[PDB]
């Protein structure tokens, strides 16, 4: 028994070999009899070490430097939906009509949508007429009880603005044709660099606040318990959920979830067709106007509408297109809102408590129009936004066990209610809050990571780790040493373009090293 | 007011908050693609890291063959990557490692791998991420291409009745010499079939934590698959006995290895000496590994063993010394206004080179020599995520080095190495000899292509180092390799997906990457994901779905709602202490006997084998 | 649509019709077919075969069911279980669940030490009767210790387990000691030397001053903190030298800081931190505190204080040959730089033993003294009060336990409401049959429960509750459960306002009609029971229909009616503007909708 040999294989084997050897047999004999001569090897490694100039820095004599950010216009809003400038009409939830096609029709019946009649001239936009005619067609379709749109003139345009052209077979090609058409290799465009955003902090703060309504995110049930471990775990999970669910970030999470759950089905059952889809969410409880305590109130909310183009999700890496018509009661700013076309759609009403009664105060109303694309992978990634809770949970438990182990006793409530964590600076002075209040910041960080996820963010997060470890070593009086910091600075500066999250994180990281310079000796000013 | 979610790093550690820096695990929405330009840049950097210029036209293709091994030139600026290997030093390191572990070590390992292979069925090859068909010229799972190959063999020259790995390999060998080969219908000649077998395609999939540097992960065919499996089996049998080998497994065992290493160090180094750490990160671990050195190493290994293994292990190396690479989708043209756009393949880009831009041109002409129709005759490198065990063995060989020049100075080193990431521990008695030791180590590493990064490799005093996302410290070893399932992509069956997810969560808990509350949250999340996947809900809920209409109609005939299945308006009963236990085993005695027997009825038209399968 | 494949004869033999209710089910088939098959299909008896085949899994389940779960504890590191090691013990936590072994001694030690801590703390409520209240608590505290119902007047002596509380409570009994000490959680001991007390001052904010005491002579001791031995010598308010035997990063830091405080070495005994000036309160509610315990407490607040204290101790650069025995700021075993007068090593320092027993004298602050001062224990070295459930215990004397909480108050109120029934005249059923509800708004028990009500909006709660009560009484349709649930609110004048659907107590809890809740729950088929935080209570009566009529216990001026989807969903506010003969749907709970009609 043996591996019966061919011919071509043997020829290759005798061919593909090291330089001095031209046959497998010579190389084999040299190998099977290779002996050790550590002296020549030592001389060789010393020669290599001599002809190499390996620098070794200690971060103390040659410290780091502040990062040089790009320069130019501010980075605009990028996410698909609106977080802080949003607005929503409300109504009671019927379990017999708990579907988008039904919720939208019901919202439309009372005739509050039909009153939305944007005027011709916008404030800032590009193709207002298309958006306006499309809005009229949407209302018409909803009136017809079918979410479909037959005519394909505007959608076709707005979907083809990205790319649309003819195609000539290579076989039908000559040199004279080329010289006539001036054909060339399609130049590839690069993302333009942008400046630091001056609105991220506001959105973060707004998200930290507590919403009036609560129960945006649905969750599963809690199985039985059989010992103290599962009881403690259940207690901790319930506490954290009760703390977060009443946050404005949860609202956006639930909205994304319920809208993607419908888009992923529309791109599946009505591909190649134009459909209409709402941007809605469902609540389960509020806070009394006379008392700051929770109260059961199941309700539905509609922030806007999202139209769908032809989507097959099997070609062009499954890229498809949509169009958003969102509601707002806050006039825009030119920088943050660049991709948005805006209108003024009549007025609306606001409701607030008045003693033992409710009143209504009319305000204007705006309509935010925008176009954007998506894919199947982005859908699978957004639908799984509940995982953000898992990440936040880990951070909490990390803090709530380590301490509990140092003292050897349950310190969960004590640390949650007492342990102070720096969150920011006010009036040139630090700000601290309990862990129970910093959970919100952690969750918002994870969420924003989930939204602006991209290669740039991957590089930023993979690189900042080294700076963090170097800083930690500095704290504990350890002579951190490196090889080429400036190269790392360049690696990090090259991945900073048209992604506000990375820019904000870089600025805050510079601020961090600045503040730590008061206690560290590895950073410039 | 302002915000800075890093100020919590001042009065706290990093091992407790570092997780907040990276997003949650899952499929990357980046869509890292495998274009032609990226592949060409890769090939260029490969040929360049070869610091030589020699060639030798072959006789099977009439093509040059850049022989970048044992022919080092262009010594200038050698801190940058290199690929020219020295065989003498390689065999010397292998000899050192053998001496350390023992004499009949390699022999014992190769014997074990052999005996394991003998009783192996070729069907094993069906277990693989993906491959590249040599008939349809596409990428598919292993089973599909295997069926294609076997039925083509049947159609052309009768069936394959071996039913074993060895007969399969010998059949492949024989097929290398067949002049005509058929397949469903069409046939081909010898040269084309050879090429197809030596073809490779660049896959875009790159899914993992840390870094998705696998833009152009390889996707070989089926001919070379079994030999690669054999070599990997041997390299694995070897890496097990090595203390500094964290590849085959991770977690508990990994922490054990870490602490064993550290304690042995503390108990070995003399009082005068003081240690240090380095967070190494090998760069271009795929564009500097050459199969020729692997071949010489395998030869030196099997030198004293059955010639069977000597010849067998020498198959995949040569198959990688000659590997045609499938260039991705060809470039496209366009007029000024972009109203017209032409599309051309790669094979014809050499026909319109006068039009492409410079950066794309200067990257194409020097390689036109090696092109045949649409591919590039890459004579070396190692792009696949293969031979990881073998590369790890080579690294461990690098670490087991020691001579008298060091001993005289009272210094040494040690550490641990993954595939392309490692951690070093130097020892000395002066704040300068440490630098000399580091430079010596870098030199010995560069002698054989193993390079190191400078913008991603740092160091610090002994207490703080990082390895495979496991940020070690004086204590509080923190992991970050939290995995999760995915139903939509892998819908194996309704019955088996939840139990598999429970087992996965249990495992993650074992590796300490998960905690009780975190595990419970993940469970309550995966349950909802499952339900939404198979479009199922409980009975209490007021849903109106297609399965739900009939499920809501048939709910009033039962009382043991607890015993109901999740797939059938059920509720959860498992918990942390009941993961290894499937819900079925947990509800058997509780399910109303009627429903029970109605489910476990083997007289049905279709892990506990349920009447819930999706054939 | 029908991706799932199936068999054909297997389908017809089971008579599976397609589109049973517009569900095709199907060779191919859908998934709903599986539901139709498992809900209405053939019946087999193969349970035994399944169990036999899956014996390994079902034996694992049996084993799991064969467990006696125990407590868990957070801590660190200084086959049948491998199937569960994931859930048995991690690295920061661990559970002592056992299988067959039983021995109840160390748990008994924990219980006795906990209760001793408890009682010794309870005695810290006066200024003069310390010893008296203490001893009387002891004599009034008995326990079912282990299996024997023993008292807590002999266990403290029979036991041999050094501790601050054991000693602090046994000295009053004239019990024997072991020459051991307790400076906070740390454990100390003397080796050689001796001295005398001496006084000195220390400033706060740079202006004030406070007196502390120390020793001026040389004296060596043996420190011992969790997972860490040590040896050192104190001389004239300063630490001369010290050596540590067993290494743990966190433990070595706290032990060193505690020994430094014991030696009062450092400048923070000359001046004080700017954090102390925030308080300058070396005092309890009405008692005094030394400077050492204040400093310690300041350490417990944050590790930054520990780092500052350690920086106060001189830091220098280690010289060759000493790295192996050097130290770092974070306890690092070896480092280029270390602290002055330090020595690290491996192996725990063998602790000496003293075979000489003595008795001490308690003071006003219960501080014990053996001789030449040399305090051995005190309350100052104890943790803060930690509530823990005590079982197998009897505690009779006042101050035993407050045993008064809003939850228990509500429980007792409801128990009284239930007992009042009493199946007799001048009780709930007689007033019901008589239709005299006004008297219900004047009972004593409701008056006792009134203080537990949210005061700001109690009028509206009372209004609604009286509405429900009268509407259920007059008509004769009622349900004792919901009545008793809402009664405690029918005791204050009714007023106008906005109601939401919940009745809130003063502890931020609440109750809601027509639904169940932890505080109050009940269900049919067990109507003789009323749960209160899971505590099942009994009804002195029996009913089969008095509760079945709840059509008026949900809303005030409405009554349930037959379901009708056409009726529109509404809220609790617009209800006022409804008419008659106008049905309306409305949520009565979580995903629970019901139809209602006026009157």
């Amino acid at each position: 028994i043996e591996m019966k040999k061919g011919k071509t294989f043997l020829e290759l084997r005798d061919e593909s070999v090291p330089l001095p050897f031209q046959t497998y047999e010579q190389m084999k004999d040299y190998c099977e009899k290779f002996k050790g001569n550590p002296r020549e090897l030592a001389s060789k490694v010393s020669q290599m070490q001599s002809n190499i100039k390996l620098p070794i820095k200690h971060y103390e004599q040659n410290k780091f430097r502040q990062i040089r950010l790009p320069k130019g216009p501010m980075a605009p809003y990028t996410h698909k939906f609106l977080m802080e400038e949003a607005w929503m009409f409300t109504k009671i939830s019927d379990p017999e009509r708990s579907r988008a096609g039904e919720i939208l029709i019901d919202f439309f019946k009372k005739g509050n949508l039909s009153a939305i009649r944007p005027k011709d001239k916008p404030l800032q936009g590009k193709y207002p007429i298309h958006y306006k005619n499309l809005w009229n067609q949407i209302k018409a379709a909803i009136a017809d009880r079918t979410m479909v749109i037959n005519e394909n003139d505007h959608s076709e345009f707005l979907g083809g603005i990205g790319r649309a052209s003819k195609k000539i077979p290579e076989i039908s090609l000559t040199q004279d044709v080329i010289t006539t058409e001036g054909l060339k290799q399609s130049e590839n465009k690069l993302p333009e660099p942008r400046s630091f955003p001056r609105w991220f902090n506001a959105e973060w703060m707004w998200a930290i606040k507590d919403s009036d309504l609560t129960g945006w995110v649905p969750m599963a049930e809690y199985p039985p318990a059989d010992n103290e471990l599962e009881d403690y775990a259940e207690h901790l999970n319930k506490t954290m959920e009760g703390v977060l669910q009443g946050t404005n970030c949860a609202r956006e999470m639930g909205k994304c979830i319920l809208t993607v759950g419908a888009l992923m089905t529309e791109c599946r059952l009505f591909p190649g067709k134009i459909k209409v889809v709402p941007i809605y969410a469902r609540s389960k409880e509020r806070k009394s106007m006379q008392e700051g305590l929770p109260v059961p109130s199941e309700m539905d909310c509609l922030f806007g509408i999202c139209v769908k183009s032809k989507s097959h999700l099997n070609k062009d890496d499954g890229m498809y297109t949509i169009i958003t018509f969102e509601f707002s009661i806050r006039e825009p700013n030119l920088e943050k809102h660049q991709k948005y076309t805006v209108f003024e759609a009549g007025h609306t009403t606001v409701r607030m408590k008045k003693g033992e009664s409710v009143i209504g105060r009319e305000v204007p109303l705006y309509l935010y129009c925008r176009t954007t694309a998506l894919s199947k992978i982005k859908n699978d990634w957004l639908s799984k936004a509940r995982r953000c809770f898992i990440t936040t949970m880990d951070t909490v438990e990390t803090i709530c066990l380590r301490e509990s182990a140092k003292a050897e006793e349950n310190l969960v409530e004590k640390t949650l209610n007492e342990k102070q964590m720096w969150i920011g600076k006010k009036n040139g002075e630090l700000i601290a809050q309990p862990l129970r209040e910093a959970l919100r910041v952690q969750l918002v960080q994870q969420f924003y990571f989930c939204i602006y996820n991209d290669s740039q963010l991957e590089g930023f997060c993979n690189e900042q780790k080294k700076i963090l470890m170097a800083l930690e070593g500095d704290k504990k009086n350890k002579s951190s040493f490196g090889f080429n910091p400036e190269g790392l600075l360049e690696k990090i500066e090259e991945c900073l373009i048209n992604n506000p999250m990375c820019l904000f994180m870089a600025q805050r990281l510079n601020e961090l090293v600045i503040e730590a310079s008061k206690r560290g000796a590895k950073f410039f000013k | 007011m302002e915000i800075n979610p890093y100020l919590m790093f001042l009065n706290n550690d990093v091992t407790s908050l570092i997780s907040t820096t990276y997003p949650y695990t899952g499929p990357p929405p980046m869509s890292h693609g495998s274009s032609t330009k990226y592949t060409l840049e890769t090939i260029k950097r490969t040929y360049d890291y070869s610091r030589t210029s020699v060639e030798k036209t072959s006789k099977v293709f009439n093509i040059p063959r850049r022989k970048f091994c044992n022919c080092l030139e262009d010594k200038d600026e050698l801190v940058k990557p290199t690929g020219n290997v020295d065989i003498s030093s390689l065999l010397g390191l292998a000899e050192m490692m053998e001496k350390r572990m023992g004499e009949g070590f390699f022999k014992h390992c190769v014997m074990e791998a052999e005996t394991e292979i003998l009783k192996m069925h070729f069907s094993r090859l069906t277990e693989g991420r993906q491959t590249y068909d040599w008939t349809s010229e596409r990428n598919m799972p292993a089973a599909t291409a295997l069926q294609l190959t076997v039925d083509a063999i049947k159609e052309t020259e009768g069936p394959f009745k071996g039913t074993t790995m060895l007969e399969y390999c010998n059949k492949m060998i024989e097929m290398l010499d067949w002049k005509e080969i058929k397949f469903k219908i069409d046939s081909i000649k010898h040269d084309e079939f050879l090429i197809r077998a030596l073809t490779i395609n660049t896959m875009a999939k790159d899914g993992e934590r840390g870094k998705l540097q696998r833009r152009a992960i390889a996707t070989p065919g089926m001919i070379v698959r079994p030999f690669s499996k054999i070599v990997e089996t041997v390299a694995q049998k070897i890496c097990e006995k090595l203390k500094e080998s964290g590849l085959p497994v991770g977690g508990n065992e990994k922490k054990a290895k870490l602490k064993t290493t550290v304690t042995s160090l503390n108990a070995r180094m003399n009082s005068d000496q003081f240690a240090v750490n380095i967070t190494g990160d090998n760069s271009k671990w795929n564009e500097c590994q050459q199969p020729e050195a692997y071949l010489a190493l395998l030869a030196y290994i099997t030198k004293d063993s059955s010639d069977l293994m000597k010849d067998l292990c020498s198959v995949a190396p040569v198959l990688f010394c000659n590997k045609f690479v499938k260039l991705g989708q060809g470039i496209r043209l366009s007029n000024k206004r972009k109203t017209k756009e032409v599309i051309i393949k790669a094979e014809k880009m050499g026909k319109y080179k006068n039009l492409m831009r410079e950066e794309y041109k200067n990257l194409f002409e020097p390689l036109e020599k090696y092109i045949q129709k649409d591919v590039c005759f890459l004579p070396g490198g190692m792009l696949m995520g293969m031979f990881n065990m073998l590369s790890t063995v080579l690294g461990v060989s690098t670490l087991c080095y020691m001579d008298e020049e060091l001993k005289a100075k009272g210094c040494f080193w040690t550490g641990l190495q993954s595939s392309d990431d490692f951690v070093l521990f130097a020892v000395a008695s002066n704040w300068s000899n440490i630098h000399w030791t580091i430079r010596r180590f870098n030199a010995v590493c560069k002698l054989i292509g193993i390079n190191m990064s400078l913008e991603k490799s740092y160091g610090s005093l002994p207490e703080l180092f990082e390895f495979t996302s496991m940020f070690f410290d004086g204590e509080f070893v923190s992991n970050l390799a939290m995995e999760l399932p995915a139903f939509t992509t892998a819908g194996v069956n309704e019955g088996v997906d939840f139990t598999a997810a429970m087992s996965i969560i249990k495992t993650n808990m074992i590796n300490n990457s998960l905690s009780p509350s975190t595990a419970l949250m993940a469970l309550r999340i995966c349950l909802q994901e499952f339900r939404a996947t198979y479009r199922v809900h409980p009975w209490d809920s007021r849903v109106k779905g297609g399965r739900m209409k009939i499920i809501n109609e048939f709910i009033k005939t039962i009382e043991n709602k607890d015993g109901l299945l999740i797939a059938d308006g059920g509720k959860l009963m498992n918990n942390i202490s009941t993961l290894h236990i499937p819900e079925e085993v947990l509800k058997f005695e509780k399910m109303d006997e009627q429903y029970r027997n109605r489910v476990f009825n083997p007289k049905n038209p279709f892990a506990v084998v349920s009447t819930h399968s999706f054939r | 649509k029908f991706p799932i494949i199936a068999n054909k004869r297997m389908l017809e033999e089971a008579q599976i019709p397609k589109e049973h209710n517009n569900v095709a089910l199907w060779v191919l088939a859908s998934a709903s077919c599986i539901n139709y098959w498992n809900f209405c299909g053939p019946c087999v008896n193969n349970s035994e075969v399944i169990k036999e085949v899956y014996k390994s899994r079902f034996g694992r389940l049996e084993r799991r069911k064969e467990i006696m779960w125990k407590e868990l504890r957070f801590t660190l590191v200084d086959p049948e279980r491998m199937e569960l090691i994931h859930a048995l013990g991690g690295e920061t936590w661990i559970q002592e669940a056992n299988t067959a072994g039983i021995s109840n001694v160390d748990q008994r030690k924990n219980d006795i030490r906990a209760v001793c801590r408890k009682v010794c703390l309870a005695a810290n409520a006066s200024i003069m009767n310390a010893k008296s209240k203490l001893v009387e608590y002891i004599k009034s505290t008995s326990m079912r210790i282990g299996e024997t119902e023993r008292k807590l007047e002999e266990l403290i002596l029979e036991t041999d387990d050094v501790s601050p509380e054991v000693t602090l409570c046994k000295s009053a009994l004239g019990g024997q000691l072991g020459k051991t000490l307790s400076f906070g959680p740390m454990l100390l001991k003397k080796i050689s030397g001796s001295g005398v007390k001496v006084k000195d001052t220390v400033y706060i904010q740079g202006v004030r001053a406070v007196q502390f005491e120390y020793w001026s002579e040389q004296e060596e001791f043996y420190g011992e903190y969790k997972s860490a031995t040590a040896l050192f010598s104190r001389k004239e308010r300063s630490l001369e030298w010290i050596t540590i035997g067993g290494g743990i990063n966190e433990d070595r830091k706290r032990l060193l800081a505690m020994c430094m405080i014991f030696c009062r070495d450092g400048d923070y005994f000359k001046d004080a931190p700017a954090t102390i000036t925030m308080a300058d309160l070396s005092t309890k509610l009405g008692r005094e505190i030394p400077y050492q315990y204040v400093m310690m407490n300041w350490i417990q607040k944050s590790e930054d204080n520990l780092e500052a204290l350690l920086y106060s101790r001189g830091i220098v650069e280690t010289n060759p040959g000493k790295m192996g025995s050097s130290m770092g700021i974070d306890g690092s075993k070896r480092a280029i730089k270390s602290l002055r007068a330090v020595t690290i090593q491996s192996g725990k320092i063998d602790m000496p033993e003293s075979k000489e027993k003595i008795h001490l004298e308690l003071s006003d602050n219960l501080e014990a003294f053996d001789s030449s001062g040399r305090i051995v224990a005190t309350i100052l070295d104890l943790p803060s009060d930690k509530k823990v459930t005590f079982q197998d215990v009897s505690f009779q004397h006042p101050d035993l336990a407050v045993l008064r909480d809003e939850k228990t108050a509500i429980t007792k109120g409801y128990e009284a409401l239930i007992k009042r029934l009493g199946t007799g005249d001048n009780d709930i059923p007689s007033l019901i049959a008589k239709k005299d509800y006004l008297s219900l708004y004047n009972l004593p028990e409701v008056k006792l429960m009134a203080p537990l009500i949210r005061p700001n909006r109690k009028g509206v709660y009372s209004r609604v509750a009286r509405k429900l009560v009268s509407t259920q009484v007059t008509t004769g349709h009622y349900s004792l459960h919901e009545l008793i649930k809402v009664l405690p609110f029918t005791y204050f004048a009714p007023k106008q306002g906005m109601f939401e659907g919940r009745l809130f107590f003063s502890n931020d809890s609440f109750v809601e009609p027509g639904v169940n809740n932890n505080v109050f729950s009940w269900s049919k088929a067990d109507s003789s029971k009323i749960y209160c935080h899971g505590i099942a209570i009994r009804v002195p009566l029996v009913v089969g229909d008095e509760h079945m009529d709840t059509s008026l216990a949900l809303l005030e001026g409405f009554s349930v009616c037959e379901n009708d989807p056409r009726a529109p969903m509404v809220t609790r506010q617009d209800l006022i503007d409804v008419g008659f003969g106008q049905k309306v749907r409305l949520f009565v709970g979580q995903g629970s909708v019901r139809t209602f009609k006026r009157t």
